[PDB]
């Protein structure tokens, strides 16, 4: 008790204290930091919480903001383990923050998490996302928001007043406002934020860069699995309220303003029916509602931006993990299952390349497989298994991490980039996946600690480990112990000697070149043959 | 037969669908994403993907 | 003396003992197998020599077939090497046979050397064909003969019945039947002949295949260096009426009897003098007259016809040097020249590029450039030089070579495949050239074997090695010996194991993929990117 | 000055040009064969790039 009780600008708050190994933490779960943007407020940028009188109970999560389940695999945890596991609302807009005990005195540095789910799911409710382990074994603040997703936080009718498009992005933003105005009453200093994401958590993490309004609300970035220039991260104006609109005419609707207000009457549920139907199509990797370039959040396009900025004065850790692409492949490409080994013919995977990489030229898809496929075991299934979960896996991550991580470091950022390599012992994938998107995850947040799990003894260490390196660069800017030898040193990444290190159970290992070849291919080569086949119309 | 059962925004669950069939609805074209399951055979569409079943038993799966 | 009498279906001929360490070998220089091809039937058809009276004197090599003289390099071996040693006429069509030493009896195996030199020049004269040491130390019959060159042999006024085209390897096809007739007279059986050339020399070889009037004159084949279906071995119809027309305007001329007779008025220099204005320009590896496909030698374009053509019966031994484009970057490519290491900047290579592969449009260099840059070492001289030495190496060799082998193979024939690379200790080109094309020759004829020349002792069992594997693929159509262990096993290539050897100092090793990579891009992927670029216009 | 001097049908060899200078024909776009060395300057044209010099001694090599 005592430190349970804490005041901020709004009002009186009760928090709650969880349990580690090592000792105490006090956790503050389920704070309204906005007005709950419900009937007229849908779609609606988010108006700040008003002060409340009495007490606020903040001894568990809030609901998880209304979103789509995802029940491809009934009763799988690798699936199920994203899904929501508090009460779905529209009313969701809550935050939480975790702190050491006892209270630091000396303001300490804050961590804040944004969670993905490609920006029609997720929660800061996650079991995985609990922030005790951190916090308790390197005392820090954690803090983490939920924001609205699907069409709730994206649906877009550009220049609208009544949809404006990117609110839960701007959700984020009135969180992290909230933690410059109220994160030194837990002993948190606002004057040093890191932000840290994965996948659409990434690539918002990365927009926040890009977003000048956000630009004094932290001053560090980490982004895990994702960024900004992402293929299936932004959609432009046009698209946007294609989609919008297409969903309105499914929905029963019915001039903007009439437009939004009978998509205004609708149950939440109604809307989430529909969400699919309004995705291009014959794809795998892509999203109904994501961030609009408006040229209000966002004034160009995130690569446009990334090109421009100046980036002086800024630190950032970039990463991915070994098989970005591998589980994606089951929602669609064919001869795909987790159910088997997923071992394709050559004729399965040249129908892949058209799923996983969505509208673009025939001659195009030739060039994807002349570059994928091994002219030495053309046929070999296994081989062509790896193959599609690279060719997903580079174009939708680790060719748009590494292009930003490089765009970075050459203008003015310090960057730190990684390769998470390390399979779950815990995990519950199939093995033909190896290391999939998302499961570096619950080592950072150190639940490996959590001794009713079962978790390894060297695994247990490794979370610690890793915790180190991302609690090092929160404080400083930098991973790797203030002062340590004779430990192998992690160099920054830079656009030529293009420098990461291997996360996993060995020491930090250092190599050059994040997927190069593949990369120039994706990011030099391809774009120039698309503006060629388009002047084939 | 014992089939599965949920929306949209649900969990799944099992259910007795007993007389008669069992409906894996969701997403035509990738990604396949399951919008829902149930008891009987309702009708597709262009978007909507229809799996009908009886025998197996949570064959809706 | 003795046997340096002997008589053929012409006439009495007269020999000459040449030496060899091993011992004596009986040569015969100069037979004429053709009527002078002169004044009205220059550009025409060989006609056989008429029979003679008296002995003719066959102790020295003939005049070398009219040709071009390559002086880039004044008083330097490598260049010169190949430049004519004897002096230069249209009367030039003679051929020599070497036979062992005493002449055999049982009919013994008869090997053909056809040389090449771009189709431009050459000379079975030359130094580096001596017949002698192969003939000594595996005891078979060894036959060249000299075949017109440059416009004397190619200059092609399709349809035409006073220029046909193609007539440098109907003068070939003479010698061959002239085989057939006296190589008995030598020990020489015509039921055991196996035809090898290099580089235009190869490509004929290949042709022969591809010819059916001439299948009945061989039974195997070696391909060094070279293959019909490169794309500087054969020329349209089209271009090659263009071309004869330039040459025909460019010397003052004047209905294509009218054309064709002016032009034989003119000198034979002056029609040399013009020979390299007619090439289509901006190019490395290409040459103004080369075989058409007139539909009359051949009947289709080469790759049509090894796809459709069946090759059951037929044993064939294809081959490459390890550095096949080497030599030909100091013709034009920006930066290249023997005198240095030829350490191109990323910006001389980007140029190159447009050198070694001539009219292809922007995009396509792009996607060249894209394949053989190292996008972790993109501007690394080193590197960049030897990756145009393999855009060319590959592009014009390589790739067609492992084509048509994979092509064979693939259709009844049995096929065997090297890799040459090992560089002669005597080699006077620059070191950053490696294992040049047409370095191969010397070792294969056994020339080190020379006592007057500086070849190593390794040397020189390297090439008695190499003449067994040539003399035991021309006797059984096998090149590793009848019955030997515990000798590593040179299997045959097909389509998918795709296995060679490398021929070097080390014994036999195998490697599976002749640039498996790299020829997926030339051969699959290219030809419909160009289809592409050309619907582009 | 000693200069090259040779044909398209013949090898290089040395030559009194003395007074005055030498030139070195060749093709002007690849393959830039070399197609003739003498004495003089001689005009080249499209196809022909003639390389002229009088200093070096041997210098139209
Ligand atoms: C998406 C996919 O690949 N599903 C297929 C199914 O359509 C097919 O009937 C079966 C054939 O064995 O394999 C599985
Ligand atoms: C073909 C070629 O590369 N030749 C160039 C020459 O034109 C240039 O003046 C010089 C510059 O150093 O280098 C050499
Ligand atoms: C794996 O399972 C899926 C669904 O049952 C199917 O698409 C695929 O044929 C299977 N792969 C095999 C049997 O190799
Ligand atoms: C090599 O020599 C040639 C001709 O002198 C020239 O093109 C090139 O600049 C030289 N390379 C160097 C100096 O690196
Ligand atoms: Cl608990
Ligand atoms: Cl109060
Ligand atoms: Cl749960
Ligand atoms: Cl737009
Ligand atoms: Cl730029
Ligand atoms: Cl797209
Ligand atoms: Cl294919
Ligand atoms: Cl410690
Ligand atoms: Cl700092
Ligand atoms: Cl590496
Ligand atoms: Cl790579
Ligand atoms: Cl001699
Ligand atoms: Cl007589
Ligand atoms: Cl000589
Ligand atoms: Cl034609
Ligand atoms: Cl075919
Ligand atoms: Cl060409
Ligand atoms: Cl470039
Ligand atoms: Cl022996
Ligand atoms: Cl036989
Ligand atoms: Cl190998
Ligand atoms: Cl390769």
């Amino acid at each position: 008790d005592a430190e349970l009780l804490v005041t901020v600008r709004g009002g009186r708050l009760r928090g709650i204290r969880l349990k580690t190994p090592g000792g105490p933490v006090s956790a503050f779960l389920g704070i309204p930091f906005a007005e709950p943007p419900m009937g007229p407020r849908r779609f609606l940028p988010p108006e700040p919480k008003q002060p409340w009188s009495g007490v606020v109970d903040a001894t568990t999560f809030q609901s998880v903001c209304y979103q789509y389940v995802d029940t491809l695999y009934p009763g799988f945890e690798g699936t199920e383990m994203w899904n929501p596991n508090r009460e779905l609302s529209e009313d969701c807009l809550y935050l939480n923050v975790w702190t050491p005990y006892p209270r630091p005195t000396s303001p300490t540095p804050v961590l804040v998490w944004i969670y993905g789910g490609g920006f029609y799911s997720g929660a800061s409710s996650l079991d995985v996302y609990d922030g005790r382990f951190l916090v308790q074994a390197e005392r820090t603040v954690l803090v983490s928001m939920n924001y609205r997703v699907g069409a709730f936080g994206f649906l877009a009718l550009p220049g609208s007043r009544e949809a404006p498009g990117n609110v839960g992005l701007l959700d984020q933003r009135l969180a992290l406002q909230w933690v410059q105005e109220n994160v030194a009453a837990f002993g948190g200093d606002p004057t040093s934020v890191t932000l840290f994401g994965e996948s659409a958590g990434a690539a918002s993490v990365g927009m926040h860069l890009l977003s000048p309004p956000s630009r004094g609300l932290f001053h560090r970035a980490v982004l895990q699995s994702g960024a900004p220039n992402g293929p299936w991260a932004t959609v432009g104006m046009g698209e946007a309220r294609r989609r919008a609109t297409q969903l309105a005419h499914l929905v029963g609707c019915p001039n903007d303003t009439e437009l939004v207000a009978c998509l205004r009457t609708r149950p939440a549920q109604v809307l989430v029916n529909h969400e699919w139907h309004v995705l291009p199509q014959e794809s795998v990797f892509r999203f109904s509602f994501v961030p609009v370039v408006d040229g209000d959040f966002l004034s160009d396009t995130p690569e446009a931006l990334i090109n421009a900025g100046d980036f002086h004065g800024l630190q950032v850790l970039v990463g991915v993990v070994k098989d970005e692409g591998s589980y994606f492949l089951v929602y669609g490409a064919p001869g795909f299952s987790k159910d088997n080994e997923s071992l394709i013919s050559r004729a399965e995977f040249l129908a892949g390349v058209r799923v996983g990489v969505p509208q673009v030229s025939d001659l195009a898809a030739e060039a994807v497989v002349l570059h994928y496929t091994d002219w030495l075991h053309p046929e070999d299934p296994a081989r062509l298994r790896e193959a599609l979960s690279d060719v997903v896996g580079d174009h939708n991550v680790v060719c748009p991490v590494a292009q930003l991580a490089g765009r970075l470091a050459a203008q003015g950022a310090r960057v730190y980039a990684y390769v998470f390599e390390h399979r779950a012992s815990t995990l519950s994938w199939p093995l033909w996946m190896g290391v999939p998107h998302g499961y570096e995850i619950e080592f950072i947040f150190g639940i490996p600690l959590d001794p009713s799990r079962n978790y390894t003894a060297e695994e247990k260490i490794f979370a610690q480990r890793l915790m180190r390196y991302w609690a090092n660069f929160a404080r400083t800017g930098d991973p790797n112990e203030p002062r340590d030898p004779k430990a192998p040193q992690w160099p920054p990444y830079t656009a030529g000697a293009q420098q990461y290190v291997s996360l996993d159970l060995r020491p930090l290992e250092v190599r050059r070149g994040l997927r190069a070849q593949a990369c120039a291919f994706w990011n030099r080569f391809l774009p120039k043959l698309l503006s060629a086949t388009d002047t084939l119309d | 037969t014992m089939c599965y059962s949920h929306t949209t925004t649900s969990r799944a669950i099992l259910t007795n669908c007993g007389e008669n069939s069992c409906y894996r609805k969701s997403r035509r074209h990738p990604p396949k994403m399951v919008l829902g399951r149930g008891c009987g055979c309702p009708p597709g569409d262009d978007n909507l993907e229809v799996k009908c079943c009886t025998s197996p038993d949570k064959c809706n799966y």
